[PDB]
């Protein structure tokens, strides 16, 4: 009977058009029946779900919907499983004073312009906490051939990351303008957009 | 002075020993303090760190916050789940840089008139699940930049008229789980930016024609305890029928 | 009674100047029977060259005893499989675990340095970024150097799974906008198995 | 069996788009059908129960062949082979010169089989070999000049065999050789350290 607690996806706490949620997860556990009580900020809630179950892996999961900006506000989420005695575990957004991310866009190395497709990169340094969303887009529509590294702890005690978008060099060299969009709590409107072109 | 000499609270020494890993120039180097669920009784000595800006004190056992009166560079103040019983007057008057104040789940019996009025920069105020019966008249009137106001879980008997007057920037107002029978006419009519209102679990006297008309007009800002949009959630007392349906 | 098998550092197995080792950790061995017996098998043949560290208690009031084993030459690169087997009284059968370099065909990394965003030259300190893309497996080591001697102020991103199955990562070296502007030449050195001499070095600086 | 590797590789013309097959420590007895996918390069088969590699004699473009722990007891047509892994099998000899075609090969691992003989001239036709592993065999005949046509060799392993002597003169690139456990700065010991006295004279055990 091992229990874990996993925070919502940053894409969901910052886009709001999506419903975030905190995922409680219990493994190990014959007796595959576990009651789940939930508490937000010390007070019990009952709106949580439970998905059908799954070595003989007891992957039974309860997901709980985040209300509005409860995550960023700093609400604390507690999951309580029962058969042992009840095992409680808590999860909350990283404490510390927020810092606004710097977003810089960085065009492909000249030495890469020998290959069928080039790499466009977005550097986002010095934000806090690490909860952050990054996406790409071209002339009104969004791109989708991009990967974003995870937050990395920096010398100054904040985070950075990079997103690499990959496009056909025919599309870079034509002068098309791509946009890196970034969503974090320390940004006005939770939002900034950086562009780069030839 | 040593670690032991400035801070008589065992736990509070242990957190200033952890932050710096002392000289007044050292103590004046402290910009934030993260000391939640740390079994803390008094913050005696917190007055010598005037440049602290972030203060995580939730989950502790504070009775008096008197030593924070002057910390003028504060902006986040999180005192959720402590043992505060009543709020000394003017104690927040000097924290004019606060943006967010979390007094979540204490034991506060009442609010003095105008205790928040020197917090014009506040965007977030959490007073939910305390023990408030009523609210100073226009207490929320110097709080013009307030984006979210949480009051849920109290025993609020009634709301002052226009108590939400100068709250145009309010986007989230939480009132569920209160002993509310009715609301002033035009209490919500100025709440222009309001995108989330929480009204379920209240004994709505439906004897209730203003609120019945304010909800149909704004049949999209009401949300039930699960997060889904749900205006039929404010139920009349006794009958149990939704308010908006009268 | 739980066992964890860590690989050698890429830095060790690509430099050979440094000495690679595969570490077998066991925790939760207390009290009752504090006796652990590691047996090591490289590519399937048992071996006895592992010098075992002394056990060590922690505030968990339990033991955590470590055995470390040396890697003979390019064995990790060559695909040798390393297996650890712990026998303690506190469990039915002994525990086993094998670790080995990731299978898949090796692919050469591409290495591209990128100068600072123009909006970053309005600051006291700029970022020189290194793009390493298209390598397999993930075992890789990235360093920076200026004028022959090394720079020690960079953070490197962990390897990321790309859309075509290879890995990529970034390395951000932070420097003073003046050093960049005076025209010093910095370098991003890269150590990987699919590289000639397991090395490549790309440089960036501004020339007007 | 073998098909589930394919069904996971391919999550006709479909078999042509398979360049690498990673499928070790499975329960594979036949590899048949492996000829119906020519444009294939990387092959990982360690921990199966094979004895025929007839089905592979015509995969011409494959460059890695991993056959650790199989029941083997053909190569002339895959000259692009570069790394051939054939340890822990049971093979009792080796056809008289089946390593001659694959000139491009650079790593040969024949460790822990059953070889009392070594067909002369089998090693002479692949000059760029970096590592060679003959440890853990029944060696007793080390034919002469066999390692002479091998210049680029850096690792050569002869530990745990039955050599009572060598043709003095059979031994420049070489940095690593292993001679221990045989009963008669480039030599090392099973524990990865330059150890010249680990060649002990039979019975007397006197290093020489
Ligand atoms: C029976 O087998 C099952 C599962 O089998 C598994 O799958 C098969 C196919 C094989 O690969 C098996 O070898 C393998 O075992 C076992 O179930 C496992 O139980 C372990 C613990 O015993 C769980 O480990 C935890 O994993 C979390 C992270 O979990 C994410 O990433 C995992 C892979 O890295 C993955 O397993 C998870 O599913 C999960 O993936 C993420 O999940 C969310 C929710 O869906 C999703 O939104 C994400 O997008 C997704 N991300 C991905 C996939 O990338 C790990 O963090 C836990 O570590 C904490 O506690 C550890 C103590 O064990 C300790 O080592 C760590 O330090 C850490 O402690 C915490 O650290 C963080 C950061 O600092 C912080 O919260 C705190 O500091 C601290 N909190 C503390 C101490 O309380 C932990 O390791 C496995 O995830 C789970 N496997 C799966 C699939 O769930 C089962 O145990 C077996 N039964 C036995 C042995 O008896
Ligand atoms: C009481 O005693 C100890 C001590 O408590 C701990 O120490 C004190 C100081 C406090 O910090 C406490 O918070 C803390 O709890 C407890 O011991 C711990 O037990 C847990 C699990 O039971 C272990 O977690 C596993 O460890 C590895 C990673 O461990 C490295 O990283 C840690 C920090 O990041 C570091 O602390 C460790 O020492 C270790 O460090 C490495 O060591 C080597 C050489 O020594 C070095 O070369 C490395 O560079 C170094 N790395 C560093 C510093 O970063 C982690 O990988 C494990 O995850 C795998 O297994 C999980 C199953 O639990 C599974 O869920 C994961 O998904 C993952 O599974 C594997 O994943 C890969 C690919 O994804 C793959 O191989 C397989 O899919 C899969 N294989 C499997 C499952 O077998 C896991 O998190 C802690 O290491 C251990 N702490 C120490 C110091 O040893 C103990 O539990 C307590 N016992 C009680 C209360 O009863």
């Amino acid at each position: 009977p091992s229990v874990f607690l996993f925070p919502p996806k940053p894409k969901d706490t910052l886009m709001i058009s999506r419903t975030p949620e905190v995922t409680c997860v219990v493994v190990d556990v014959e007796d595959p029946e576990v009651k789940f009580n939930w508490y937000v900020d010390g007070v019990e809630v009952h709106n949580a779900k439970t998905k059908p179950r799954e070595n003989s892996t007891y992957r039974v999961v309860s997901v709980l919907t985040v209300l509005h900006q409860d995550w960023l506000n700093g609400k604390e989420y507690k999951c309580k499983v029962s058969n042992p005695a009840p095992i409680e575990k808590t999860i909350s957004k990283a404490k510390g004073q927020p810092r606004e991310p710097q977003v810089y866009t960085l065009p492909p190395s000249r030495d890469e312009l020998t290959k069928n497709q080039v790499s466009l990169t977005c550097l986002v340094k010095g934000f806090y906490p690490s909860d952050i969303a990054v996406e790409w887009e071209s002339n009104g529509q969004p791109e989708n051939n991009y990967k974003t590294t995870p937050p990395v702890l920096d010398s100054d005690g904040s985070f950075f990351l990079y997103s690499k978008l990959t496009v056909d060099k025919s599309r870079w060299q034509q002068g098309n303008v791509f946009s890196c969009s970034v969503m974090h709590e320390a940004l006005h409107n939770h939002y900034t957009q950086k562009s780069l072109s030839l | 002075t040593p670690i032991k000499q400035i801070f008589p609270d065992d736990a509070f020494a242990e957190t200033i020993k952890a932050n710096l890993k002392v000289t007044q120039n050292e103590l004046n180097s402290i910009d934030q303090i993260i000391a939640n669920n740390s079994d803390i009784k008094s913050v005696q000595g917190i007055q010598y760190l005037p440049n602290v800006r972030y203060l995580a004190l939730g989950g502790n056992k504070l009775h008096d916050i008197s030593a924070l009166k002057e910390l003028t560079n504060l902006t986040y103040l999180e005192l959720k789940w402590n043992q505060l019983q009543i709020l000394p007057n003017g104690v927040f008057d000097k924290l004019t840089n606060l943006k967010e104040l979390v007094l979540n789940s204490n034991q506060l019996q009442s609010l003095p008139d105008g205790v928040f009025d020197k917090l014009t920069n506040l965007t977030y105020l959490n007073l939910a699940h305390n023990q408030l019966q009523s609210l100073p008249d226009g207490v929320f009137d110097k709080l013009t930049n307030l984006t979210g106001l949480e009051l849920c879980g109290n025993q609020l008997q009634s709301l002052p008229e226009g108590v939400f007057d100068k709250l145009t920037q309010l986007k989230d107002l939480r009132l569920y789980q209160n002993q509310l029978k009715s609301v002033p006419d035009g209490v919500f009519d100025r709440l222009t930016s309001l995108q989330y209102i929480w009204l379920h679990d209240n004994p709505w006297d439906c004897t209730i024609r203003y609120l019945s008309e304010w909800i149909n007009k704004h049949s999209g800002v009401v949300r039930n305890s699960a997060g889904s949009v749900a205006p039929d959630s404010a139920k009349c007392s006794g009958s149990g029928k939704p308010v908006r349906s009268i």
